[PDB]
């Protein structure tokens, strides 16, 4: 599977991977972070049964 | 990668601090010691925008919103939820437009090139400092600078321009306005000229410089030429930016009444008082 | 209903029948902001509709 | 009828087609000079490919 | 470019890391279960 | 380190251009000259003019509508020569009252303003044609009277946006301060108009009409001292200034254009200001009557805490009427 | 392992490095510092048992 | 089949095809995640017959 | 038809058609996803009958 | 008739026709969506004898 | 360009086409009627 | 360009790939009109 | 560019991938309808 | 350590170092400036005990 | 320590000084002349008792 | 350029730091967590 | 640039400014936390 | 340009007149003190 490697610079790829993992981990993190149920910086030692839950159907 | 012609020119040389240590490119981008502090300010006035936006009532790009503190907090730091987090990334824009401006005195430098390019986008950064840094200074408070929010600056925009009861009677505004109507005007005839005689009719030779003065003689009445074009284009562009400026500025810290009766000065004169 | 219970052996909060360590805060928005639901629901919040013109 | 689609919006998108369709045909017409890009892994052409070079029929004078 | 010879020898260091990375986000992401499980 | 931002040094030619290029049909008007002062700035020569049939009768047709505007404005202020002058900004031909929708008006109440527009409109047409033939008797593109038609369709939706809510009552004074009156008047009926999102487009390229030129303006000065400014040999035999040139953007953002395609970007920006523009009044009063509330529909609206609640009584008593027709009667109140 | 050296500048990692983690450093303190349990400059001298803890609404 | 790669450098398409999956992918969970039904962030731990359904008819 | 392949350049009409599904699929899509019948991420689970459908004649 | 084909390129003339008649199928249909007649999205179940019709002459 | 001898032929392909177009539009307009009547 | 041949064999494969794609899309509409029909 | 032998060979690992991910979407979606289904 | 400056030659960097830390000091300073505890220029002389606490 | 003025021009960094020292002095000024407690101009004669002081914890 | 000598040397130290910040760095969250933890 | 006997002693002043200003911050820090402490 | 006995001439200077002037507002800080206390 290595010959992908001669397809593909591995300097190029490697910056491409580490570009698209910081801005994929920031975007989660700052997705929980603006929720209600894992907004764990003001929340985060509530334990399970305490912490929110989105409202339900009727 | 590199233009066919590019590598003849990326010679070290040019920069303004950095000396070689920064001297280099990434893919087409120079970088340079200002390439470098952009990129800090870019991605920490970013992430803080992001964490604007997590803070706030929803991620909707139109809606999301982070405002300036409120009016009594003068010209200190509010806590950042009130309002900091705007101050500490208007820090960061500053940063990012200021080391923008200078990097490209370094790619100038570096071509041999004149200084208008950095110069020609200071009427930018003169137009927001002047928005976020000078007006607000002299009302006394931060919070007169505009919400960071894609249509929520667009509500500050109507309330200032309706604290004045009818903003387009702003006299520096009237004329901002005329240089960007102008402007467009001149673009298009300009665009129009050069794509016109490199691309005639089909059977038609490539046309010349003669007959665009020709052509552009007979619309206005007189050949501006080609250097001249270029000077009218870059002072109606740069001077729209520099009267937005004196237009907004104006408007507080140095006129408070709605704007018509600004007007009475010119009622007045004695020759028909 | 807008406070959770609290213990009177403590004063201590409690959520869902068990204790929390801390000072007890409603989370909300900057500024309790909410994004608008509809036209509907932002005109139900204004006066009623303009009567007709006088002619 | 529909509520929610509503003529100011089927407008809209249909700019935002003709507009990616626009920045398409000019980033074809910027690569007439200076293509294809050399690089160490050899020619490389970005997106879109560009335009080829364009040459010029001056005149016989008069 | 790369010999065949390198790009094996680079492969296995990439397949390496990769299989690190993974194993520790399996890890916090068992962490983060057990403290507030989102399903 | 010489800017290039005035001539110190232009030369004169006794002889001179302006004898056209070989143009058939119609006739150059008047002798070329020089200006002094044109030339510190651009190219000294202020010079002969072509009409042909379509350049006099657009002439013709708009001086009329001048005439008819100006005379207007001066009978507004009873015909005083120095209230002329000095009311001048805040005099008007005003279009007709509502209530006779397309029907022809009193003369005095708009049947003057449709006159004006009217010759106004054949005018600007007749200048478009005017234009369209020059460029080909000049052996160019059609770039500029297709430029110059995107103007003229925004002007014209102040003629279609009026015809298809119904009433020539909601046309554009003739007056500098009073069509700034009815520009303001017009955000407000509809609703604020900052939600529309082609005006919000129109924005976004008429403020970069003003990015590219400054850009390219910025750009061929900074080069013309290696000749960039002969942009036309540039294009058919690029030099050291284009490379430059093109070097500059690419190692400032990433990518650049060539020395013809920026004329292209620069065309299309400048273009889509007003073609933009004419689609957002076009569906104002049509389409949308509230753009505010449209913009809460689609997501625009940024939500602010209220400022202020009302009681369901409050809802009935703070309702008011629209607008109706003046008093026509001067009451006593005596009994 | 050492050969990544060869591949890349070390000269330009040591600097992109250090700008990532000066970058990361100052996000995570702001962000700290807007939250009401972690704004440490007005409230760090209060104990466990009195520091802010976000909840929900009851809504019952 | 192959031939297409004859048409196609396929160096460029599996670039082309990373990219259209990245933002297809992000687009779909995103329309989700605006959602009532799969808010899950703050509404997975319901049961199926829990989430939020849309109105029926009358 | 295949005098049509030697009209165009498969590479340039191939690469157009795909372009053209892409965009009519979305719009499509989108266009359902806005109505209130159709509305399926929401109410994707109502039966036939339960659908909300527009008003009649009176 | 076929000379027309040596007046216009066929290659140019094609594009020029699909182009009209994708414009003008998407205008017939999106018109016809945003009426009520024949908003079928919504009502296209309702049988033609209780599809909405417009007011008839209202004897004014 | 062409010869007459090839615009012959694609007019040939060019009527047809047209013709076979207007076919199929013809059953969607019996269909559309058959569902709801325009007049 | 294209010889014919080339054009004549593509245009084989460009037959199969729409007639694959319409019979998918054709599935697509019945689940779809048995879940809930449009007339 | 490539020869035929050449395109060959990629076809072969362009097909497998594809029908792998595939095959991994299929039980992405096999776990999401058990957990919540949409129809 | 000191082969540090073999790759970052000393008298092209140290007005970077500096101008970091000056504008950083700056900042922290205008921080605590605004803040209720620590604006010591209106409240410096206050004392522990009286000075705010920013609580819930 | 002198070797210093061996990396960096005395001329220039004389001026930066001097320019960075004038900023600084004219900011604390301000700084003091914007505050309560050390508004001198206007308040400058009361005695230390009577100056300006924040509010306390309540 | 550097020799793979050198690129071991550097290689060295860069780990080296890389572990004293990162052992600096848990340090840190020891106090903090001690100070006030956040689960 | 410079060698690595300069570079030694630079490092060498470097470093003791760094302790010099790391003790001036350190006392400031204790006069700071003695007058009105942050934990 | 600059030499070691000038480098020592100017930093002698520098040093001196940088000494002068923390004094001279050392003093100034002292009658601000006496006039009304920060602390
Ligand atoms: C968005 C905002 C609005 C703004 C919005 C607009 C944004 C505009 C920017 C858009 C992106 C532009 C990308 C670009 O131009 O790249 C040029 C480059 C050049 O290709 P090349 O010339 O052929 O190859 C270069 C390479 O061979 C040699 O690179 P060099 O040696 O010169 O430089 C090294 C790089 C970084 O090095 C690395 O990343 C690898 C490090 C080792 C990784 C080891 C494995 C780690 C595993 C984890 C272990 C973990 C445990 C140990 O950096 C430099 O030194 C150059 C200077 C960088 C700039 C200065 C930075 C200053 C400090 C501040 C930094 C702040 C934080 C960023 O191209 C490539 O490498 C291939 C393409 C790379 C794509 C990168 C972007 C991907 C983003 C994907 C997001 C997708 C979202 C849907
Ligand atoms: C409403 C009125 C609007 C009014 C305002 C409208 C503004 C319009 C102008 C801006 C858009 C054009 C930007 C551009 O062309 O940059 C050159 C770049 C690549 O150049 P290349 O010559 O083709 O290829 C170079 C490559 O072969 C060799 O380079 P190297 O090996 O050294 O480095 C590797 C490359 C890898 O490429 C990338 O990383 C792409 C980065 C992002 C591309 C743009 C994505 C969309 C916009 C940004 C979204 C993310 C933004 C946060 O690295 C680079 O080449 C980096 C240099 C390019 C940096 C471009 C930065 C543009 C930022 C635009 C910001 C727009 C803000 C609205 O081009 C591309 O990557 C493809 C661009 C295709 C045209 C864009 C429009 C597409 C419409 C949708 C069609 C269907 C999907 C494509
Ligand atoms: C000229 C070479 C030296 C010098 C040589 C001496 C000598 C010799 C003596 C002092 C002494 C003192 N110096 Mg010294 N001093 C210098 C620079 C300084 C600087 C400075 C910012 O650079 C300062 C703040 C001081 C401060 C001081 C005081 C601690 C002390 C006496 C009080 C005083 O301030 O007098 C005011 C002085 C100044 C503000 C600046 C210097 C002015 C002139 C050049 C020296 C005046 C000396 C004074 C008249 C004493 C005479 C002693 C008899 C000759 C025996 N000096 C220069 C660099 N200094 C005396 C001491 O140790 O007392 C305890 C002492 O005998
Ligand atoms: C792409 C959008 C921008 C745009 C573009 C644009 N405008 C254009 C063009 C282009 C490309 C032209 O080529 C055209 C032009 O000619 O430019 C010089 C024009 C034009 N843009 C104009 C104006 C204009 N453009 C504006 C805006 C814009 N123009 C947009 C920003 C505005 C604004 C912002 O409000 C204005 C006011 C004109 C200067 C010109 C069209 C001139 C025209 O049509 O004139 C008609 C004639 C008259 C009104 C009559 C004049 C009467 C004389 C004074 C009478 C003298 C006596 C006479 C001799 C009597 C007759 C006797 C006979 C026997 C001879
Ligand atoms: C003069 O007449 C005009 C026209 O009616 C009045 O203006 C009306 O009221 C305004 C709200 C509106 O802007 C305008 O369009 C118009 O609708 C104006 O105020 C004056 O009013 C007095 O005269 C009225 C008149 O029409 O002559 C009279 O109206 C009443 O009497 C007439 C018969 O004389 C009858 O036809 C009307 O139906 C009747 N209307 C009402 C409401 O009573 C006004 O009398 C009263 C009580 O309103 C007069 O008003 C006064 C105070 O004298
Ligand atoms: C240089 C050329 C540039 C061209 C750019 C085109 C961009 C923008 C303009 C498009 C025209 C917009 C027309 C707007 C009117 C409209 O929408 O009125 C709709 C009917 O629908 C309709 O008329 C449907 C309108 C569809 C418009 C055409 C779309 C298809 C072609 C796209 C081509 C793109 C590439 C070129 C009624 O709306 P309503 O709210 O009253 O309905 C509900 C009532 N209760
Ligand atoms: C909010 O919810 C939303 C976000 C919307 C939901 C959606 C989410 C979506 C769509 C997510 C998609 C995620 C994804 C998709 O695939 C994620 C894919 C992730 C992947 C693949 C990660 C891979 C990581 C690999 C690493 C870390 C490798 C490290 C390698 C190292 C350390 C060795 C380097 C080489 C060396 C040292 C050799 C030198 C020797 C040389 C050179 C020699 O010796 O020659
Ligand atoms: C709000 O909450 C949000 C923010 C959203 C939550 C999310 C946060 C996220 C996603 C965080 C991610 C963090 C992260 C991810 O990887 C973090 C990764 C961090 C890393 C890798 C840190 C590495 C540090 C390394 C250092 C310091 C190295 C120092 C080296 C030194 C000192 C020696 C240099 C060598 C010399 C001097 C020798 C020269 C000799 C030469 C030349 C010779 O001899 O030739
Ligand atoms: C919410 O956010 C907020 C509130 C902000 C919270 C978060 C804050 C954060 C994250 C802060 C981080 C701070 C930080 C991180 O590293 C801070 C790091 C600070 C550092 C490194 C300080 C180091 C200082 C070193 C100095 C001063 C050295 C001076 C040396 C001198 C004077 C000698 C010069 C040389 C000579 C004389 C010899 C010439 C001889 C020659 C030439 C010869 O002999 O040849
Ligand atoms: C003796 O000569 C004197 C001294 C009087 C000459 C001096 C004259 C002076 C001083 C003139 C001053 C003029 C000024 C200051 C004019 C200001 C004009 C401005 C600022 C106008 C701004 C906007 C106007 C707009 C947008 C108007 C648009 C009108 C349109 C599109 C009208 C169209 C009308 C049509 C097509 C009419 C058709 C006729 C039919 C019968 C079909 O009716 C509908
Ligand atoms: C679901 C829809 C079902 C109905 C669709 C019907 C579409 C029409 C199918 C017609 C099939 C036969 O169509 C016929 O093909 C032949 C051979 O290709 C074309 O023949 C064409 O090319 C040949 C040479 O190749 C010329 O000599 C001839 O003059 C020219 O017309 C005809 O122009 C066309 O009439
Ligand atoms: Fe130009």
């Amino acid at each position: 599977m290595h010959r992908i490697w001669l397809m593909y610079d591995p300097r190029r790829v490697m910056v491409a991977l580490v570009g698209f993992l910081a801005v994929l981990a920031l975007v989660i993190h700052f997705v929980l972070l603006s929720s209600q149920r894992y907004s764990w910086i003001e929340n985060g030692t509530l334990g399970a049964d305490q912490a929110p839950v989105g409202a339900s159907a009727p | 990668a590199m233009l066919s012609f590019e590598k003849k020119y990326r010679v070290r040389g040019g920069t303004l601090i950095g000396g070689d240590l920064f001297d280099f490119w990434f893919g087409p981008f120079y970088v340079g010691f200002f390439g470098v502090t952009t990129i800090f300010f870019v991605t920490l006035g970013t992430l803080l925008c992001v964490w604007g936006a997590a803070m706030g009532p929803t991620w909707n790009l139109w809606q999301i919103n982070i405002a300036p503190p409120d009016l009594k907090y003068g010209l200190g730091l509010a806590p950042l939820r009130e309002g900091g987090l705007w101050q500490i990334i208007t820090l960061c824009a500053l940063g990012a437009f200021g080391s923008w401006a200078l990097r490209q005195a370094e790619i100038a430098r570096k071509l041999g090139m004149g200084m208008h390019i950095p110069w020609a986008y200071g009427g930018a950064i003169l137009a927001y400092t002047t928005l976020v840094v000078i007006r607000p200074f002299l009302l006394g408070a931060w919070g007169h600078g505009f919400p960071y929010g894609i249509f929520s600056h667009l509500d500050w925009v109507s309330n200032v321009g309706y604290q004045y009861l009818h903003f387009h009677y702003n006299p520096a505004h009237m004329i901002a306005v005329t240089f960007f109507f102008t402007n467009c005007l001149a673009l298009a005839m300009h665009g129009s000229l050069i794509l016109s005689v490199t691309n005639p009719p089909k059977g038609t030779p490539t046309g010349t410089s003669e007959q665009e003065n020709v052509f552009f003689r007979d619309l206005l009445g007189y050949s501006i030429g080609a250097i001249g074009i270029h000077r009218l284009g870059l002072f109606l562009a740069v001077g729209a930016a520099v009267w937005s400026a004196i237009c907004i500025v104006i408007s507080g810290p140095f006129w408070t009444q709605g704007w018509p009766e600004w007007w009475n000065w010119w009622l007045n004169l004695p020759i028909w008082k | 209903p807008t406070a959770w219970p609290v213990d009177p052996t403590t004063g201590q909060t409690l959520i869902n029948g068990r204790p929390v360590v801390g000072r007890v805060f409603i989370m909300r928005k900057t500024d309790g902001t909410v994004k608008y639901p509809n036209v509907a629901d932002v005109v139900a919040h204004e006066a009623l509709a303009p009567l007709p013109p006088v002619v | 009828m529909m509520e929610y689609i509503d003529g100011a919006q089927i407008a809209l998108y249909a700019f935002w087609l003709f507009f990616f369709g626009l920045i398409i045909y000019l980033r074809r017409e910027d690569k007439r000079e200076g293509y294809p890009l050399e690089s160490p892994q050899g020619p490389r052409d970005g997106w879109p490919k560009g335009a080829p070079k364009k040459t010029y029929v001056h005149r016989d004078h008069g | 470019g790369m010999t065949e010879e390198e790009a094996r020898r680079f492969h296995g260091y990439m397949v390496t890391g990769t299989l690190g990375y993974v194993v520790v986000a399996s890890v916090a992401h068992f962490l983060a279960w057990s403290w507030r499980p989102w399903f | 380190e010489y800017q290039n931002l005035f001539t110190r040094v232009q030369v004169r030619t006794v002889p001179e251009p302006g004898i056209p290029i070989d143009e058939s049909t119609g006739t150059r008007y008047g002798t070329g000259t020089f200006s002094y002062l044109a030339g510190k700035f651009g190219d000294a020569q202020i010079g002969p003019i072509y009409l042909g049939w379509a350049g006099v009768l657009s002439l013709i047709f708009g001086f009329i509508a001048i005439e008819i505007i100006g005379l207007n404005m001066w009978a507004s202020v009873g015909w005083d020569p120095v209230e002329f002058i000095r009311q001048l900004p805040w005099l008007a031909l005003e279009p007709p009252p509502p209530q006779y929708g397309l029907r022809v008006p009193p003369l005095n109440q708009g049947g003057w303003y449709l006159m004006a527009g009217f010759f106004l409109t054949v005018s600007i047409i007749l200048w478009w044609i005017r234009i369209y033939r020059r460029a080909r008797a000049l052996q160019m593109g059609s770039h500029l009277p297709w430029a110059f038609a995107s103007a003229i369709f925004l002007y014209s939706t102040f003629f279609f946006q009026p015809l298809l809510v119904g009433s020539w009552s909601e046309m554009v004074p003739f007056g500098i301060f009073p069509h700034l009156d009815w520009t303001s008047a017009f955000s407000i009926r509809y609703g604020n108009l900052y939600y529309n999102p082609f005006h919000a487009l129109s924005i976004a390229f008429l403020y970069g009409s003003a990015v590219l030129f400054a850009m390219h303006g910025a750009t061929i000065l900074a080069v013309a001292r290696m000749g960039g400014e002969r942009e036309i040999e540039q294009i058919t035999d690029r030099g050291t200034a284009a490379e430059r040139s093109m070097l500059f953007w690419r190692w400032c953002m990433g990518f650049n254009a060539t020395m013809e395609s920026i004329h292209r970007w620069a065309w299309w920006f400048a273009v889509l200001t007003t073609f933009t523009g004419g689609i957002g009044i076009l569906l104002t009063g049509t389409v949308v009557d509230n753009w505010y509330l449209w913009g809460v529909k689609h997501g625009l609206v940024a939500p602010y805490p209220a400022q202020n609640q009302l009681t369901p009584e409050q809802q009935d008593l703070l309702r008011g009427r629209y607008q109706g027709t003046a008093p026509d009667s001067f009451p006593s109140y005596v009994v």
